[PDB]
């Protein structure tokens, strides 16, 4: 024994599986249209983003 | 009905199709030329639909493609598709075939040892089998590592896209500018490959749509005779840093070198080494590790290929 | 609260006169405070948002 | 297309809201090439920091890794600019504060803060971080500034080390005002931290004795037969005391085709340094009006 003693700190991580509850038409939503973007054209294939 | 409304926007956004004109039957040319003179008239006239016309023009380039023919002897059957070359002109009055410099070729020529690049000697032990072959050509692979004039005869070109192997004369292609593709039409990304050993890859730090990669061929001595070496590198940090990046990589060579030249040292030995810039990789694409008979060989995808001039860094 | 300018998409009106007189020399030296030039690639009716 | 919207993950005041709309059109700096970025990426002074001393060298090194981008909308929640694609011809409006006018084929150059840090420096207090502005010049005083930041840190050193070696009024005059044509300015380097700015000078002092060891002696004897014969414009630095040590190297005789191994091998140490004298990313103007104070350049980094 050494003149001193210690203290140990750890961590550990827990997969927690939860239950959420939210009540009646707090939130309110607005849903905008979804617009297409073309931003890339090369010779094998062209892409979008919407 | 929201998806109809998508099929409208992708329809609309859409480049324009590449005219097909049939150069074999005869009434079918008639339809196809003048489908060209009646749309083309079109886009020049100044009305708001004539210019309207003009907008959706789509100009993706295409890269430029190098066509050389390169002795058997001098140019592995073996090699992966999308080797860099380095091309050789030191002398001009023949213009018959060209060289071209694999890396894996070019570890044969310098002599550099076996403990620095341990699995690619192997490799380059079974594809040649002394060396000479490649260097029965050049005269001056004891007067070009003197003088400093080998860096001035390399012009980097790009990486290998099509390779026609006979017995006696290779023909292979390559690609210059742009990413490289197969010119053949199904069109496949050939991307750069260079093995695991000879790149070393110096990387909070920003990163833009670029990390190019450098070519920096070394000279020094070994066994108290001339003999080069070349490294690849791999960094986004800007030109000023990576100069900073390569000396520290070469201190214990430049100390090894002078000690040996101290008592004796020409003005043309000072000369040290050079830096190229072969091309740029964007960020998102990291490369696979790949391996072929086994050598672990890296390989990127879109690399598009530029070239810097040679610059000496001591 | 100074009045200031802005360059919402107004629906600007037609005059019988003609203002053109003098413009170019007295943007220079200030005929009138608070102007704004627009050049070719940005003489438009900017886009409306609120 | 091609632009990159900035969250401001909580809120912000209507003082800074008007500090950000005065600086809109400016390029700054950001970190990532994402749609999606937060506030951390997007200054200049996340290196540029008030409690700690900064590093102009390694602040300006680190704006050679960054994309640059021009911002164009400022929103109490969002902050939408527009980037600069690595060959690309764009727009660039001159707002930057010490005014030196540009014309068509000029040749920019970013830069960081180096005369008014306070001035670049706005702080965002809602959300415990200040977005840093550089500044695009001209590379006519785009060198020259590094050409003096790179003196001060010379002599710096020495009077740090022992005062009586440097007088101190005479080393701010020289050491901190920057040349210029009509005006002289006056740089913001009183507390920095130089450890990166004597790696530059640990540099320099490979390439210099190198070129001090192959001086051609035909270019040598040219100067004592010019110091003190004829009266040149611009050697004038030198009067008609040479230094001492060009006449100790007359001793030997000439010989040309031992000069011609000398004056190529001294060329192609000049070309080495363009590694040390670097900026960060050039703008190639083509075009430019004075009374929009609007230029149109090319984007070309490294």
């Amino acid at each position: 024994h050494p003149g001193f003693a210690m203290t140990v700190v750890r961590t550990d991580e827990v997969l927690a599986e939860h239950i959420l509850y939210c009540s009646r038409a707090s939130t309110s939503m607005f849903v905008g249209l979804p617009s297409v973007v073309r931003r890339e054209v090369r010779s094998d294939a062209v892409t979008f983003e919407i | 009905e929201n998806a109809a409304r998508l099929g409208r926007q992708v329809l609309g956004l859409l480049p324009p199709p590449t005219h097909r004109v049939s150069l074999t039957r005869g009434p079918e040319f008639a339809r196809g030329v003048r489908d060209l003179l009646s749309k083309y008239a079109a886009s020049t006239r100044p009305t708001v639909g004539s210019l309207h016309e003009a907008l959706r023009q789509a100009p993706f380039r295409q890269p430029t493609y190098g066509d050389f023919l390169v002795y058997s002897q001098t140019f592995s059957p073996q090699e992966p598709l999308g080797t860099f070359l380095f091309s050789f002109k030191q002398e001009d009055n023949g213009s018959s075939m060209d060289m071209l410099l694999t890396p894996t070729s070019l570890f044969m020529l310098s002599g550099m040892e076996a403990a620095k690049a341990p699995q690619t000697h192997k490799v380059a032990g079974v594809w040649y089998g002394s060396g000479s072959g490649l260097a029965d050509f050049i005269p001056n692979l004891s007067e070009l590592m003197d003088t400093g004039e080998f860096h001035t005869l390399l012009t980097p070109v790009g990486p290998m896209v099509q390779s026609v192997h006979s017995t006696f004369v290779t023909k292979v292609t390559s690609a210059m500018k742009g990413v490289g593709l197969a010119r053949d039409e199904p069109r496949a990304h050939v991307g750069l490959t260079l093995p695991c050993d000879m790149l070393v890859d110096l990387d909070r730090e920003p990163a833009g749509l670029n990390v190019t990669i450098y070519a920096s061929l070394v000279y020094l001595r070994v066994n108290q005779r001339p003999s080069m070496a070349l490294t690849f590198f791999q960094s986004g940090k800007g030109f000023a840093e990576v100069v900073a990046m390569i000396k520290d990589h070469f201190t214990d060579v430049i100390r090894t070198k002078y000690i040996q030249l101290r008592h004796e040292l020409y003005i043309n030995r000072l000369v040290f080494g050079a830096v190229c810039t072969l091309g740029t990789v964007p960020f998102d694409s990291h490369p696979v590790h790949q391996s072929l008979n086994s050598l672990p060989v890296l390989v990127f995808a879109n690399f598009e290929a530029a070239c810097g001039p040679w610059t000496v860094f001591l | 609260m100074e009045a200031t300018l802005e360059q919402r998409p107004f629906p600007y009106l037609a005059t019988e006169a003609n203002l053109l007189t003098q413009i170019k020399e007295s943007a220079a030296d200030g005929l009138f405070k608070s102007f704004q030039l627009l050049l070719g690639k940005d003489a438009r009716e900017g886009s409306v948002r609120f | 297309d091609k632009s990159i919207v900035v969250n401001l993950t909580s809120r912000l005041f209507a003082d800074e809201l008007a500090a950000l709309q005065s600086k809109i059109g400016s390029v700054l700096p950001l970190g990532d090439c994402h749609r999606l970025q937060n506030i951390q990426a997007l200054g200049l002074g996340c290196v540029c920091s008030r409690e700690t001393s900064p590093d102009y060298i390694q602040i300006m090194q680190y704006l050679s890794k960054c994309t640059l981008a021009v911002l164009e909308e400022v929103r109490p929640d969002s902050l939408r600019l527009t980037r600069m694609d690595p060959s690309d011809n764009l727009q660039i409006k001159n707002v930057y504060a010490p005014f030196f006018q540009w014309d068509s084929n000029t040749q920019l150059a970013v830069l960081p803060p180096l005369f008014s840090r306070k001035d670049s420096t706005i702080v965002l207090e809602s959300n415990g971080f200040d977005i840093v502005f550089p500044m695009v010049v001209p590379q006519q005083l785009g060198h020259a500034i590094l050409q003096q930041l790179l003196v001060y840190h010379i002599y710096s050193k020495i009077s740090a080390g022992a005062p009586g070696d440097v007088n101190m009024a005479e080393l701010d005059l020289y050491t901190t005002n920057v040349s210029f044509m009509g005006r002289t300015y006056r740089l913001d380097v009183d507390n920095t931290d130089p450890r990166t700015a004597l790696r530059v000078l640990d540099d320099l002092s490979m390439y210099l004795c190198i070129l001090s060891a192959l001086v051609p002696r035909g270019c040598l004897r040219l100067l004592t037969a010019l110091v003190r014969h004829d009266r040149h414009p611009l050697t004038e630095v030198f009067e008609g005391v040479v230094p001492d040590e060009v006449t100790r190297i007359d001793l030997d005789q000439l010989s040309v085709p031992d000069d011609i191994t000398r004056m190529r091998v001294m060329f192609s140490y000049l070309q080495s340094l363009s590694s040390i004298f670097n900026l960060g990313p050039r703008l190639h103007v083509y075009a430019y009006s004075a009374e929009t104070l609007a230029a149109s350049c090319w984007y070309s980094p490294r």
